[PDB]
């Protein structure tokens, strides 16, 4: 779980459940189960709460891979309806943990903040700054190999 | 009054909001001190005709 | 395989060429980012996914010889626009 | 692990120096002598170097003598003389390394833990630094190839003291020219980077060339870096970099045409009060 | 700073003799200090003239001190410190100008003080105003040039 957890990829809740809910909300007579999720009202806002984490986790993720997005296809990774996802997504949004403008009428979400001349030609010399570093290492390694293999 | 950069659209019947791109400071300050420097330029015409 | 301007990939070409579906091309080109053999994004309104970078791969003497042409070319331009600023700035130019 | 390092104009001339003195004395068309410095904070200043008898042969790549006897009583006398310039490496006057560089390199960290090599070219150049820094490193090779030492290049600069300053400006009172201005002086090192570009690019070239025709094997980690480097490489014409360029290139030249236009209204105001000058000049003498 | 010396004999300066032959006349080197002098020059010790050797060869590495490499020569400044930077420097153009402006306005009114005791301990705004034109119209020119090879070079 903690594996699955520090992945820099998604996980369906559904199978989260089936893969581990049996052993961590009850079960595992062998091994005690904790009371994290124990059938109480503060176990099942812990339920909750770790579904929240769950999406956050999911939400996060696809901020970090995609830019651009559907609804349809958010609250289908999500596990959750349209309504809901995009109810989680704005509070996300106003809570500022994650960017995204969503365009209701395309039914589109698109995490990529507005294009900034200043930011746009940052990327482009940091590029030109990577290069001219990489051809003076790969020159450096000519010169290493040349000395390895020229003498004899 | 300009609490949030939008337009609303009434045909449709929905609200476009716009990521309004902050104002540029520098043509601000060129503007003012071009400005300025009319009035030095002004100044000159004082001191050149008159002298001059 | 796709060139450097180019290498926008559709997911129904990744479906072709992977024997795999729409649906799960999304989910294995998250998995190749996470893992670090590619980088770039996925824009699923269109169904694109932008790629600018893939792990290194060994070439062959062909390709080795095409990188010899490219780089030719670059040193090409290299030397036209150092020929340029040095002509249009020798007054000025130490 | 040494990232950046400074070498002074002392250390090049008595690099230089020990080099002639070789000359003079024999022919060995090479000189290896011990470099003492500082360890500013992950940056190694070498601030001294003195010179001792080495010799090697030009076929084993395994025949050499160096004299470490001699190099500890010269490090310790040195230390008697000034204290904070230990052991920071050596140095060796060859156009390129050298087989036996690893060997000495060890044969010095059994003196500096962390021994750095500068490859001093005593034979003038045009488009580098005379100096170029090695540090010893394993290589673990990921394709399971025995881990073998080899050497590591980090970031050589030439860098001077007060003092240093002083006496090389001194030297260079009558060489260096020093009326070019900011913009033209910007001009040039514009000019030379692209030069410096052009000939790393023609090394590449010329490896390139090598390895195709046969000469020498394909080395892997090389290939890669290469077209790691040719991906690397930039678009100018996506239409967006191409709208970012036109803004930054309109912001920038609207700043220029201010100061542009500044500018001129000083120079009419200093020719407004030369010409008061003259007029009142001229009256006067005229009274 | 720097001087070569060698004694003068207490004898033969008690017994009336100069202890250097003019042969030459290169007996001309300063016009030597008054510390010198007062320090017991042309009395007990007397200065040799020093010269220095030019190789050429040591003169390639004194030049290539202060030089650059080609990553400085072609990298470009931060986009964004090079966008604030103009903006400040505009910002005191500016209030230069302001400044010029009323200078240029009480200079030829009177000039009994305007020689020399005008400017004294009050900013100068056609100096400074100079300055920043200079430096900014530099910094300009060069990201412009550095920007334009780059997107040519690097293509």
């Amino acid at each position: 779980l903690l594996k699955l957890f520090t992945t820099m990829e998604l996980m369906r809740w559904s199978t989260l459940v089936e893969d581990y809910g049996m052993e961590l909300r009850k079960g595992s007579l062998e091994s005690p189960a904790t009371d994290v999720f124990g059938s109480t009202e503060e176990g099942e806002k812990r339920w909750k709460d770790l579904k929240n984490r769950v999406v956050e986790h999911n939400i996060r993720i696809m901020a970090k891979y995609y830019t651009r997005i559907t609804m349809k296809r958010m609250a289908q990774l999500l596990d959750l309806s349209v309504d809901e996802s995009e109810a989680f997504l704005s509070n996300l949004v106003v809570n500022k943990t994650i960017f995204a403008k969503v365009d209701r009428l395309a039914g589109i979400i698109n995490f990529q903040r507005p294009k900034d001349p200043n930011n746009l030609l940052n990327d482009w010399s940091q590029k030109l700054n990577s290069l001219m570093s990489l051809v003076n290492k790969t020159t450096h390694l000519i010169a290493k190999e040349e000395m390895i293999h020229n003498l004899q | 009054d300009k609490k949030f950069h939008g337009i609303l659209d009434q045909g449709e019947g929905v609200l476009i909001i716009f990521d309004e791109p902050p104002v540029d400071k520098t043509y601000e300050a060129a503007l003012e001190t071009i400005q300025n420097m009319s009035k030095v330029v002004d100044s000159l015409y004082n001191k050149a005709k008159k002298l001059t | 395989t796709r060139p450097a301007n180019h290498r926008q990939l559709t997911f129904e070409e990744i479906a072709k060429s992977a024997k795999i579906t729409v649906n799960e091309v999304e989910l294995l080109v998250m998995k190749a980012l996470s893992v670090g053999l590619v980088k770039g994004s996925i824009d699923e309104v269109d169904k694109r996914v932008h790629m600018t970078w893939v792990q290194p791969r060994v070439l062959d003497l062909q390709q080795i010889k095409g990188m010899k042409d490219r780089l030719e070319f670059w040193c090409t331009d290299v030397k036209s626009m150092e020929m340029l600023v040095e002509h249009q700035a020798h007054d000025i130019l130490t | 692990a040494v990232q950046k390092v400074v070498v002074h104009p002392l250390v090049l001339l008595s690099v230089v120096d020990h080099f002639n003195r070789i000359g003079k004395v024999g022919n060995q068309k090479r000189v290896v002598g011990v470099l003492l410095g500082s360890w500013q904070k992950k940056v190694l200043d070498v601030s001294n170097s003195f010179a001792v008898p080495f010799d090697e042969d030009d076929k084993d790549d395994s025949v050499w003598f160096l004299d470490h006897d001699y190099l500890e009583n010269m490090y310790g006398m040195f230390k008697k003389v000034n204290a904070r310039e230990r052991i920071v490496g050596w140095y060796h006057t060859g156009p390129k390394l050298h087989k036996n560089d690893i060997a000495i390199n060890e044969l010095m960290k059994r003196y500096c833990p962390n021994s750095v090599l500068v490859i001093i070219d005593v034979k003038p150049k045009d488009l580098g630094l005379p100096t170029e820094a090695y540090i010893s490193v394993e290589e673990v090779h990921d394709d399971g190839t025995p881990t073998s030492k080899t050497f590591e290049h980090v970031t050589s600069e030439i860098g001077a003291e007060e003092a240093e300053e002083v006496g090389v400006e001194h030297l260079l009172r009558d060489i260096k020219d020093t009326t070019v201005g900011t913009l033209s002086q910007r001009i040039t090192n514009q000019v030379h980077g692209l030069k410096g570009l052009n000939s790393k690019l023609l090394d590449i070239r010329s490896y390139l060339e090598k390895v195709a025709t046969g000469k020498l094997p394909i080395n892997h980690q090389i290939i890669y870096q290469l077209q790691d480097v040719f991906n690397l490489l930039p678009d100018v014409s996506l239409q967006e970099f191409v709208k970012a360029f036109y803004l930054k290139t309109n912001d920038q030249m609207v700043v220029v045409y201010l100061a542009s236009l500044i500018r001129s209204v000083v120079a009419l105001h200093n020719l407004i009060n030369n010409k008061i000058a003259n007029r009142d000049a001229e009256k006067k003498e005229g009274q | 700073v720097i001087d070569a010396f060698r004694l003068i004999n207490a004898n033969m300066m008690v017994l009336g003799h100069e202890p250097r032959q003019t042969t030459s006349n290169l007996g001309h080197l300063n016009k030597p200090s008054i510390q010198a002098l007062i320090h017991g020059l042309n009395r007990h010790y007397y200065s040799i003239t020093i010269n220095y050797r030019k190789n050429e060869l040591e003169q390639k590495m004194l030049l290539n001190l202060h030089k650059k490499s080609w990553m400085e020569g072609l990298t470009l400044q931060d986009y964004s410190e090079h966008c604030k930077h103009n903006e400040s420097v505009v910002k005191e153009m500016l209030e230069l100008a302001k400044n010029y402006n009323k200078a240029v306005e009480e200079e030829d009114k009177m000039t009994p003080e305007q020689l020399a005791i005008k400017n004294v301990g009050k900013q100068d705004p056609k100096r400074h105003l100079e300055e920043h034109v200079d430096v900014l119209m530099t910094s300009n020119i060069v990201q412009c040039l550095a920007a334009m090879l780059d997107t040519v070079v690097f293509k």
